[PDB]
């Protein structure tokens, strides 16, 4: 949704939300993966090579 | 699609899918109860009143 009041001096906030289609929160789970330091990555990854 | 279902078909679409074309697995309990939620785009006819 576009939050139009600012346009076109504006900024959004998109969202991008994923889950599992089939299994509930009991029967899979999710947790973020960890970089090469045992940071988690609780971020959209980011590969300067891609 | 490898069950039995019912066929419901959206009377009043105007021009997209007619039935559920998103054939998403079903949650079937032992006591044979099966719940199917699958999504769908529906394109259904409405009369605009543009008064
Ligand atoms: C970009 O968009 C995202 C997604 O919309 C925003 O992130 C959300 O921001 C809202 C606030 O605007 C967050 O909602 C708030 O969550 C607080 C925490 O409770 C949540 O988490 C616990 C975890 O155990 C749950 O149990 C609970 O149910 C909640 O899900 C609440 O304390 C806040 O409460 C306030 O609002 C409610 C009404 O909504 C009132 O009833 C309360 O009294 C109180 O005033 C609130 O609900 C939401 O959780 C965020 N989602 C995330 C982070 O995933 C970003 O902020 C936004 N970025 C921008 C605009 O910069």
């Amino acid at each position: 949704a576009v939050e139009v009041t600012y346009f076109p001096f504006d900024w959004q906030n998109c969202s991008l939300i994923f889950r599992s289609q089939t299994y509930n929160a009991e029967e899979v789970e999710f947790t973020f993966a960890v970089d090469n330091d045992g940071k988690t990555i609780n971020k959209i990854d980011i590969d300067t090579e891609a | 699609e490898k069950i039995w279902r019912p066929d419901l078909v959206l009377y009043n679409n105007a021009d997209g899918d007619f039935a559920i074309v998103k054939f998403t697995k079903v949650l079937l309990q032992y006591t044979g109860h099966i719940t199917w939620t699958p999504p769908a785009i529906f394109k259904s006819y409405c009369e605009i009143i543009v008064t």
